[PDB]
């Protein structure tokens, strides 16, 4: 199938028409989304298949053909892009200055964006163009605004 | 069955539209992946 790098739009048609459910990134050969989009199905890309090889619940990842391969972390004081791929609508960058959720086992950096949550699985990079993590897994606060974690995962 | 569609390149824009505030939030992460307000 497509195996280049970048971000890709993850679709079904098991609903009306052709539907947009989340989004991911092809990086070195392997496919990297959130839990939550997929569920952990195969995925198919043209003639070929995508099959899951890592994932986790908790975290809300999960990679397809390799394991986790994004490594690179949110500095705690840059801002960074997310590079939203919304349903039905062309990948556009959107500059923010990301705030933290702050847990019992520690800080992590969130990004305050409003997009449907067939947008989940778009990348945040920082000013390399390098991949600190995925949006889509977060909290929606008093307006029914949206903040999501920048979820990242382990290379092994 | 799902499928994936090529939407871009993954690289940083310059004079990108710059939005969004920087809020600090208490939150916990439950078993199922789920975030939820803490106060
Ligand atoms: C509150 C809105 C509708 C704001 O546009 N977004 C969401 O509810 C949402 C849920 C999960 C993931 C993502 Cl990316 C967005």
């Amino acid at each position: 199938g497509e195996t280049t790098d970048g971000v890709y739009r993850v679709m079904t048609r098991r609903l009306l028409g052709s539907t947009q459910v989340g989004v991911g990134v092809m990086q070195e050969g392997v496919f990297h989304t959130m839990w939550h989009v997929t569920k952990g199905a195969a995925l198919r890309s043209g003639e070929g298949r995508l099959d899951p090889y890592w994932g986790d619940v908790k975290q809300d990842l999960v990679s397809y053909c390799g394991p986790w391969k994004l490594d690179a972390a949110w500095d705690g004081l840059s801002e960074v892009q997310l590079l939203a791929v919304p349903p039905g609508e062309r990948a556009k960058n959107i500059q923010t200055l990301p705030g933290i959720f702050k847990t019992k086992d520690g800080d992590i950096g969130a990004v305050a964006l409003d997009y449907p949550a067939g947008t989940s699985g778009s990348p945040i990079l920082d000013k390399c163009g390098r991949v600190i993590g995925l949006y889509g897994n977060g909290v929606v606060i008093k307006n029914g605004s949206y903040v999501s974690a920048i979820t990242q995962g382990k290379r092994e | 069955d799902m499928y994936i569609e090529r939407a871009g390149d993954i690289t940083w824009e310059k004079d990108a539209e710059v939005t969004g505030n920087s809020p600090r939030l208490d939150v916990a992460l439950d078993e199922s992946g789920d975030f939820s307000l803490v106060e």
